[PDB]
RNA sequence: UUACU
């Protein structure tokens, strides 16, 4: 198959035991409305809707 | 074919039908000077060319490879370049070009006849160009370029490296090599005479370069600008040129470590374990920014535009620690070949020991007592230089007196006139009347007291040696300039020896009296990589150039004081030819003798101090009797290592005192000296420091001493080891593989494959690429050293030849009128360069039968029963497991010829010719000699350590022979017949006794397996959960801690998966060799430790007994046992492997560290000692198997049999 | 032809 590069697979374990921390989440800007995020999908496909 | 089209150059391993043909193309080029010929210079090579590449980093760069017509057409002789004096004297005072100019080889000869004193000059400077070029170290000159040329072919695949265009143009004539070395006849022949002088230096400096390129030091086309520089400093003196760029081409990364400048590097703890990474903006100070523009417009004209150009683009490009790291080891081998810098010796008499008094003159001591001459005998000083170094060093008067008291001195006479030398005598007359015998032994330290040991306690023996004039000796080391040393006789080494020791026991007291180098590991370096990872420090290291000339008579005193005042508070009787006495001594401030008790120690210490000859006289072929005037150090006389160093501490030390007596701080933290190697550490402010490190200057150029001058923030170095930031920097220039220079212990042997393993592991952590200096290893390990000559006579000569040509082809030679000994040598298969008694150097993967490969053996692999695991190995260990078998493949170790190499061992060749020399000498000569030792000595009861070998051998087991004492008298006599010669006669009888071991063995072999060894035949099952990574990892992730350890290498992951370094074992052995003669790497067989061990391990009640052996005191008892007591956890006597503390410099000692990586499943702890067994197995398997180490956890199966053994 | 730590 690939495996790679027994070097490169050296620092694959030296890479997942030190792992870090990153993205800030802040942007932030004035809405005057709702934020929406998430869609919610209905709870009972029961009617056809002729 | 040829060698880049192999199968082994591709892939790069060892098929069953690669290694035949690595046999047969080595076997070919070896012994050929044609085949040679055809392989350095076919004709399908191109001329290269407008090269480009990337300079060992990211960026890249390209140069031209330019010749100078220095080179390409030399000049004629000009004879005003070795110019004489209005008399012929000695050479023009002043003069350069002091070396070996190039002048175009034809030029010389001689016209005139055979005296007048010119025509000895012109002989001995053809002893310049003819003899004192070739220094090689294992083959002759040619067979050493081609092993590069060869492994730089297999390395990278092809043949478009730009080293082999400098092979080709710098010499080429098209019918044979332009110039060869006889050896027979001991000269380098030329056979074009229109070539240049300096060509077979080039040699050298084409191998080391190529030793540079497969280091991975230097790329491809920084070679280039490296080579351009070299045949630059050769337009007109290739050394002259070289010794002024050696200064200022590596003292440049001062500015681009400060311009790098913020750089996160690794600390370091008390106790040296990684503990932190911070980091640490290294801008050096405001006053050494000043330091920088004076440097630079040096650098601007001393230096080739192209070597100043790589140069002032390090300094800009660099944006990392490492990356400055790279350019610096790279921009030093530019500067150096590692070729010893070899002229006749009248040449640089005036430039390395001539005395130069640098500005001050040393004022005298006010002298307090003098004996019936006036003459000095107690003093003092006043207001001086020197008063400063008294204020620190006479409070320890007091108390060296009772520990120079109480050794008796001429029990450690008879201990430090060991190691076998000269004297000077060439004895005369009375080598007559002394007997045939010792006259051929009349060159040792041990002999000439012999000889006269009569003439020990009568004082007129010193008096007539005064008379004898000294000898200069000349040695000379890698980058420093042709070096002298003075080799005193028995009686002018006598009178140096109580201020030797005197001046030892202050080693003892004062830490910073330092260290001494038998770590060989961290350690010699763990108290610079810890002060250098703090805060708020400066680092001075400071050289006093030249520091044997220097030392005047005058500065000389200094040290004078501080022997007296130790010995008249002492109470030492009779020392020698001496006794205490009643003399009349003048006390000045008294008008009239006053009789005061002088003892011995009083009495030879001030003869020596008053009496003191310092010149060197060299017998010269060209000159009578040439004379260094006086005034030096005559640097060989028992107190060379003091005398620099006793001075040296108090000067620096006595300068805090005088700093505290006027009301300034001293600010100066711990300071090693190894004279003349000065290492100071301070902290305070940047401006309380500098005010302080002046003033260690400003002494120190007042004492009349040239400090050259170094300090900076962040760069540390001593006994030529940088440290900088908390990491290590290497040096690998200086190991230079292929010049030897020592006409003395030269192997062409077993034992010149244990200096290349000692050699090849001293750059294993100086190289960015360990990997490929193993491949440099082993082809000039193939095509260097490949052939044993041995001298046979004819008879024996028939059937020599046709017993050793069954199993590997031996070289016959062309029969001889009318000396009636043919030569012949044998050619030594490729297997024995992996003999676990012969090369035992690492290996290349093989193949088992199917066949899946073994693994390929990497740097840290240990030597001596482990390569015979190496045989197993290849007959696939864990097969053999599931047959439940001991049984071998002799198919397998006869098709690659393994069983071809095991005969040669046990042939035995090497200690049957010591065999022949201890043959021949009587022992009855011996014996009277050496019975006249023990006389000066001790005086009885040496025979009581005699007693103590022979009781304990006779009850229990054998405790050999250098090691118990009144052998090791009898061993150090020996020397002078194994150094007097093998000649022919002994050689005849050489081959009527191997011919018999020839026959016996060749009747039939096959591989003798002992019942010793169940004990390898265990092999490591891979898994699929990872390792633990051990935290100090993620801070020497960066960087660049050492050389090889850069992120995700060999050497780091070693480092991060086996792990630490302990300071519970080195210091114990540490402790050991202060017992036992300490100056260097003293790898780990010190037989006086393993031999002891296996006498308190498995059997001691009889340890009482062999302590006697030793005549070891109960200060000496102590420090063995607590390293006995601690060798009790690892490891085992019946598993014998060996590596060096120079191989693994930062990787731990112990197997238990690597325990931590390896589950053994429980039911095979099946012995007391099995579990510290076990260990090492874990240990080795990770240090050998490191390249194919992906950072999962091996698991350990075992053979049944192997249980088996161990149960017992 | 060849030194000491
Ligand atoms: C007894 O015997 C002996 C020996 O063997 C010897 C040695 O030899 P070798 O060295 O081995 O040779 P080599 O080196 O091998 O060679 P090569 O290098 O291979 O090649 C070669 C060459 O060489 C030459 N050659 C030269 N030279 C000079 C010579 C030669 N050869 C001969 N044979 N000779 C001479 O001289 C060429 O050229 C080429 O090229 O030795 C011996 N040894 C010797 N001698 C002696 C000895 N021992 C002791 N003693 C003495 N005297
Ligand atoms: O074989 C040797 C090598 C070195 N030494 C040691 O050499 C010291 C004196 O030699 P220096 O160390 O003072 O030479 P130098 O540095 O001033 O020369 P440059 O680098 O400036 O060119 C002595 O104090 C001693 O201990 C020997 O005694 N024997
Ligand atoms: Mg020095
Ligand atoms: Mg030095």
């Amino acid at each position: 198959k690939k495996p790679p590069t027994v070097v490169q697979s050296r620092t694959d374990v030296f890479n997942e035991q030190f792992a870090n921390e990153a993205l800030h989440p802040m942007t932030k800007v004035i809405f005057n409305g709702l934020d929406v995020n998430t869609e919610v999908q209905p709870l009972s496909d029961d009617f056809k809707q002729i | 074919t040829k060698l880049h089209n192999t199968i082994f150059s591709e892939t790069r391993k060892f098929t069953r039908e690669s290694f035949k043909e690595i046999e047969h193309l080595t076997a070919r080029l070896a012994n050929d000077r044609v085949a040679r010929h055809d392989f350095l210079f076919n004709t399908s090579i191109v001329l290269i060319s407008d090269y480009s590449g990337e300079d060992s980093n990211g960026n890249q760069l390209q140069a031209t490879i330019t010749i100078p017509n220095e080179i390409i057409n030399p000049k004629e002789y000009d004879p005003s370049d070795y110019p004489l004096a209005e008399d012929e004297s000695f050479f023009k005072q002043g003069h350069k070009y002091d070396y070996l100019v190039t002048f175009r080889a034809g030029s010389l000869t001689n016209t005139y006849e055979p005296k007048t004193k010119m025509y000895k000059l012109h002989a001995a400077l053809d002893k310049l160009m003819h003899v004192k070029q070739r220094k090689s170290r294992f083959a002759d000159l040619w067979r050493e370029l081609c092993a590069v040329i060869a492994s730089l072919d297999v390395w990278y695949q092809t043949t478009n490296y730009p080293l082999r265009t400098y092979v080709k143009l710098l010499f080429h004539k098209g019918d044979e090599f332009p110039f060869y070395e006889s050896p027979s006849q001991d000269r380098i022949i030329f056979n074009d005479k229109s070539v240049a002088s300096i060509l077979p230096t080039f040699v050298y400096t084409c191998c080391q370069v190529g030793t540079a390129i497969m280091s991975g030091i230097l790329t491809h086309v920084e070679s280039i600008v490296a080579m351009n520089h070299f045949l630059h400093c050769a337009k007109d003196s290739y050394i002259d040129e070289k010794l002024k760029i050696k200064g200022i081409g590596r003292s440049w990364y001062q500015e681009a470590l400060h311009n790098v400048c913020q750089a996160t590097v690794p600390v370091w703890s008390q106790f040296n374990e990684v503990i932190g990474h911070r980091t640490k903006s290294t801008s050096e100070p405001h006053f050494v920014s000043s330091t920088f523009i004076s440097l630079r417009a040096k650098r601007a004209e001393l230096l080739y535009p192209e070597f100043n150009a790589y140069i002032n683009r390090a300094i800009q490009l660099s944006k990392t620690q490492n990356d400055v790291a790279n350019y610096y080891a790279a921009c030093r081998a530019m500067t150096n070949d590692g070729t010893f810098l070899a002229t006749l010796t009248e040449l640089s008499l005036d430039a390395a020991v001539f005395p130069r008094i640098e500005q001050h003159l040393v004022t005298r001591p006010a002298v307090l007592m003098s004996n019936t001459r006036h003459e000095s005998l107690k003093q003092k000083y006043t207001n001086g230089v020197g008063s400063i170094a008294q204020s620190y060093l006479s409070s320890f008067t007091d108390e060296i007196a009772k520990r120079v008291n109480g050794r008796h001195h001429d029990e450690a006479w008879l201990n430090f006139l060991t190691t076998s030398s000269p004297g000077r005598k060439l004895t005369e007359i009375e080598k007559l009347e002394v007997g045939g015998d010792v006259a051929a032994w009349s060159n040792s330290r041990i002999v000439m007291q012999a000889v006269f040991a009569r003439e020990y306690r009568t004082p007129e023996r010193i008096f007539k040696s005064l008379k004898a004039p000294i000898k200069l000796v000349e040695r000379q080391q890698s980058d420093r300039r042709q070096r002298a040393i003075s080799g005193l006789d028995n009686d002018r080494l006598f009178l140096s020896f109580m201020p030797y020791t005197i001046g030892k026991q202050i080693y003892e007291l004062n830490d910073n009296a330092a260290q001494g180098k038998q770590a060989g590991n961290a350690f010699d370096i763990g108290e610079m990589l810890y002060w250098t990872s703090q805060r708020n420090v400066l680092l001075s290291s400071i050289d006093v150039a030249g520091m044997d000339a220097s030392v005047t008579t005058n500065t000389k005193d200094i040290y004078n004081t501080f022997v007296l005042d130790v010995a008249s508070k002492c109470t030492v009787p009779r020392f020698g030819p001496y006794y205490a006495k009643n003399m009349e001594v003048f006390e000045a401030g008294n008008r009239q003798s006053q009789v005061r008790y002088v003892n011995a120690a009083w009495q030879a210490c001030a003869l020596e101090a008053a009496n003191s000859q310092t010149s060197t006289s060299y017998e010269s072929e060209i000159f009578g009797q040439v004379k260094n005037a006086e005034g030096t150090y005559p640097s060989g006389r028992a107190d060379t290592s003091t005398h620099h160093t006793v001075l040296l501490q108090g000067l620096v030390r006595g300068n805090e005192l005088k700093r505290a007596s006027d009301g300034k701080n001293s600010c100066l933290a711990t300071i090693k000296i190894l004279g003349d190697d000065i290492m100071e550490i301070f902290q305070g402010s940047e401006s309380d420091t500098y005010d302080h490190a002046v003033s260690n200057a400003s002494i120190l150029n007042e004492s009349g001493f040239a400090t050259t001058a170094e300090l900076s923030q962040n760069s540390i170095v001593l006994l030529q080891q940088l440290v900088v930031n908390g990491t290590f920097w290497g040096f690998a220039d200086r190991i230079s593989l292929w010049t030897r220079e020592d006409t003395k212990d030269i192997g062409r042997l077993n034992l010149a494959m244990m200096e290349l393993n000692a050699l090849i592991d001293d750059l294993v952590f100086r190289v960015r690429r360990p990997e490929g200096l193993k491949m440099l290893g082993f082809f000039c390990g193939a095509i260097c050293l490949r052939r044993f000559t041995l001298s046979v006579d004819n008879k024996l000569y028939d059937s020599t030849y046709n017993n050793l040509s069954k199993y590997m082809t031996l070289t016959k030679y062309d029969k001889n009128p009318d000396s009636d000994s043919t030569l012949m040598s044998l050619i030594l298969p490729l297997a024995w360069l992996f003999m676990p008694r012969g090369g035992e150097y690492p290996a290349y993967p093989f193949e088992r039968r199917d066949g899946t490969f073994t693994e390929d053996e990497s740097m840290f692999t240990a030597r001596g029963a482990y390569k015979r695991r190496l045989l197993y190995d290849v007959s696939n260990i864990g097969e053999m497991i599931q047959q439940n078998s001991m049984a071998l493949d002799d198919d397998l170790l006869h098709e690659y010829g393994f069983t071809g190499a095991l005969l040669l061992i046990d042939l035995n060749i090497l200690d049957l010719i010591d065999e022949v020399k201890k043959e021949d000498i009587s022992p009855v000569k011996v014996s009277e000699l050496a019975t006249s030792l023990e006389q000066l000595g001790k005086l009885g009861e040496r025979e009581k350590s005699r007693r103590a070998a022979s009781d304990l051998k006779i009850r229990g087991h054998a405790l050999s022979n250098d090691i118990v004492y009144g052998y090791g008298l009898q061993e150090k006599i020996q020397k002078s017949a194994m150094a007097t010669k093998e000649t022919t006669v002994q050689s005849k009888r050489v081959s009527s006794r191997l011919h018999d071991v020839i026959v016996a063995k060749t009747r039939d072999y096959k591989i003798s397996t002992i019942p010793a060894d169940a004990l390898h035949l265990h092999e490591f099952e891979v898994e699929d959960v990872t390792v633990d990574l051990l935290p100090h990892a993620k801070h020497t992730s960066y960087s660049s801690l050492a050389y090889n350890m850069s992120f995700g290498s060999d050497g780091w992951f070693a480092f991060a998966l086996l792990g630490g370094l302990d300071r519970s074992a080195n210091l114990l052995r540490l402790d050991v060799a202060s017992i036992r003669g300490n100056y260097h790497k003293f790898s780990y067989d010190d037989p006086v430790f393993k031999q002891g061990y296996k006498i308190y391990k498995s059997d001691a009640t009889l340890l009482n007994d062999f302590f006697t052996a030793i005549s070891a005191g109960p200060k000496e008892q102590g420090i063995l046992l607590r390293a006995f007591a601690y060798y009790s956890l690892y490891g085992n006597v019946e598993y014998h492997y060996v590596l060096s503390p120079r191989q693994l410099f930062f990787l731990s000692d112990n197997p238990v560290s690597a325990e931590r990586l390896v589950r053994i499943p429980p039911k095979y702890y099946v012995s007391t000692q099995c579990r510290a067994l076990y260990n090492i197995f874990s240990y080795l398997h990770i240090l050998r198997s490191i390249a194919n180490n992906r950072g999962k956890r091996l698991k350990m199966v075992l053979h049944p049999g192997l249980i088996a053994y161990v149960r017992g």
